[PDB]
């Protein structure tokens, strides 16, 4: 239960993302990656160019 | 961690047991070894090998250039010897006499510069003078050394370096009974460490060009089979396992693939 | 955009008079971007 | 043999694993591993601990300093190591050209003999020599000899050597690709041999001081409790365990001790 | 545990008893003994034959290749008395009577010629009649130790090796008769030797190289039949027996075979 606060958590760190958002596939894939890390010092800005990219590979019509 | 696939247990501690004791076994050739293949060949029929093998042999190359990569040791140490052995004997011989060999001598230091293999061309015409101060008048003789059981075990030697060349031995042929003399001594020195080296690099850079090739081969057909699909999870594996890869680059890419195990695992139908 | 320096010495033939210790310094913007025209709106994000 | 029948069998089958293999689990170290000195804990409650569990808590240091001076390892096969780097390597760099660091060189030998400070000097004056061969001009960087995933791996090599001290790997630092020659690679190899030396014998002291004081305590608590009675048994029992040890005659004391374990478990109240 | 396809147990008694006395029997070949290739057949004739009995002839030729390989006799132990007469007895003779060292016995430089043997043995035999009788013109004996009854019992033995190379004997010197003792039955045993070896050598490559033809052969045979069927455990079935062998590929090859007669039995129509 402690890991979905975990990923909620990351999720509104990210952006503040609306859980319409969250139900998306490429988040839904990339939140339990992300939930292993930013427990780390790493950066919250990352994460946001991280789904900014991710977020354009998958749109390619 | 040790990632691989759906193969069963006993199968990985197959594969863990062989690429830990890589180094222990003889004759490091995949094409040799083909239990490694059919242990990693995956249970239930080619309905689901046609892809999972496609990723798992794809797996094995990775890792066996990654130990490869990781478990070469350094032939520099005996090249150091190389250089010392052909600085020391040949051009300070041929300086302190019988100045005719010099033009022998820029070619010694065109051996000592890394051109190996036009180097270890024309060790016969190097081997010639050797001859000549082990026997006079000087004919020609083979071109392994002059003890007779010793000649033998030089190749007996080379072909165990060629076949393992993680695991080699020198053979430090000196001796304290010479007949033969002490230079010509340093000069079978000089011709085995320098067949030692020159074969230990043709071996290992033939076996690093064959791993390469065949990663290169299955990222090809792995990505023609992968292909067709357009789920998110199918293109985001082949934009992982589409991306190019070096010696330099495939470390790095097994902690990539790991970290993305996680991912086309469950991305593999 | 980042800077590097250079550090590398001359070729050789010019390294050996006393030139032996000589560090010609070579400053190479990595990552940056000619420009030649005054940029007004991106004036926040982008250093000359 | 194997003292303590008083307990359960479960509970002594758990401490003959742990002292079987102590040497194959990491973080050896008794303080490390609570559910040890948990499970010594005594039957019947505080009144049977306030006597029972220092006696075996005193055992269990006494066979814990007595599996360690049993089952270390040697440590002369990696300095043996280390010796031939630093004479072969620095001699054939200093003598066989460019000869400055004479003065060098009688540092390390005057260090290699009994100093581990100077190591960490040498360790300064060694990482300013690979700058100079690696990238060919001299400058200082702190720390880094070169490869930056390998140094990352080269913390958790020393962090598993130095909580296992009785298990440990070396790494093999050397790189097939050569974009830095083999000079460099053999103080690489130098630098991460010395420091893994010097981890190995200073964790290797930190755990034979703290078994000492944990047996000196354990015999000043034990001696204070059995203090009381005036029992032949009792003072008996004082005057064996009341002895002073070292770090060779621990051995000779757990002979005694399981020879007279019997007057001694008669002995306890 | 040795897996078979289709056998009665006396089927399983009769192949294991003959790879247990491989080395035991004489005549060592597997073409020699028809009863061996009639107890593999399988049972209900001839249309459980024709898809079975080459899978059962691929087991047993890759079984007996296997077994030849691995009971291969050291064949350096002879080649070190060879040595010990070519060395320490015809040099020194030479030496001492005013030969001039014909280094016609050095002319092997290794125990790979094969070839011009018998050319050195022809030298060796004019040398042994010269030894014997000091003025001899070459004549047409066999042996030039100057014997019969043991040339006959040499011939025996000779056929036997031929039969039994995995088994062999060394016969002997004797001296009743006594004509030169270090000398010409020193050249007795070197031509005895160098027979023996050059047959020994010949007879093992003939089994190696009609073995490993066999087991191409009935590769060809059994893919052929099995390329019909398109189902799933079938074509896995392919994919495995269709892989390409040498003589070291072949043990884990049998590792294979045996980890996949485990589905093959049930695959096979």
């Amino acid at each position: 239960k402690e890991e979905e606060k975990k990923k909620q958590q990351m999720l509104t760190g990210v952006l503040g993302l609306q859980p319409t958002m969250a139900n998306h596939p490429v988040l839904g894939v990339f939140l339990p990656k992300y939930a292993k890390q930013n427990g780390g010092n790493v950066d919250k800005t990352a994460f946001r160019l991280d789904l900014i990219r991710m977020l354009a590979l998958h749109r390619l019509n | 961690s040790i990632p691989f696939a759906w193969l069963d247990r006993d199968k990985v501690q197959r594969l863990t047991n062989f690429l830990s004791n890589l180094e222990n076994l003889e004759n490091v050739d995949l094409r040799e070894h083909p239990y490694v293949t059919n242990s990693c060949v995956v249970r239930e029929g080619e309905d689901v090998d046609e892809l999972k093998t496609l990723y798992n042999t794809f797996i094995l190359w990775l890792m066996y250039h990654y130990v490869l990569s990781k478990r070469k040791p350094d032939y520099n140490a005996i090249w150091q010897d190389i250089t010392k052995l052909q600085n020391v004997v040949n051009e300070y011989l041929k300086s302190k006499g019988l100045n005719k060999g010099n033009f022998e001598n820029m070619f010694t230091n065109k051996e000592k510069f890394e051109s190996q293999f036009s180097d270890i061309h024309r060790a016969l015409l190097r081997l010639g003078n050797s001859i000549r101060w082990g026997s006079n008048v000087p004919i020609d003789t083979p071109y392994v050394n002059l003890t007779a059981e010793d000649s033998s075990e030089i190749e007996n030697n080379l072909q165990d370096a060629e076949k393992n060349m993680l695991w080699y031995t020198v053979y430090n042929i000196n001796d304290p009974w010479d007949e033969n003399g002490y230079l010509v001594t340093s000069i079978n020195k000089l011709v085995y460490l320098g067949k030692l080296f020159v074969t230990l690099n043709q071996s290992w850079s033939k076996l690093e060009k064959v791993a390469m090739s065949q990663i290169v081969t299955t990222q090809n057909h792995l990505s023609g089979h992968l292909r067709k699909n357009e789920n998110f999870n199918a293109v985001y594996s082949q934009r992982v396992l589409q991306t190019p890869l070096t010696g330099q680059r495939v470390e790095s890419f097994l902690k990539i693939i790991t970290s993305d195990y996680e991912i086309i695992k469950s991305s593999l139908e | 955009t980042k800077i590097l320096e250079v550090e590398v010495s001359l070729d050789p033939a010019q390294r050996h008079g006393n030139s032996v210790h000589f560090q010609s310094l070579q400053h190479i913007l990595y990552n940056g971007l000619c420009l030649i025209s005054p940029i007004t709106t991106l004036r926040r994000y982008y250093q000359p």
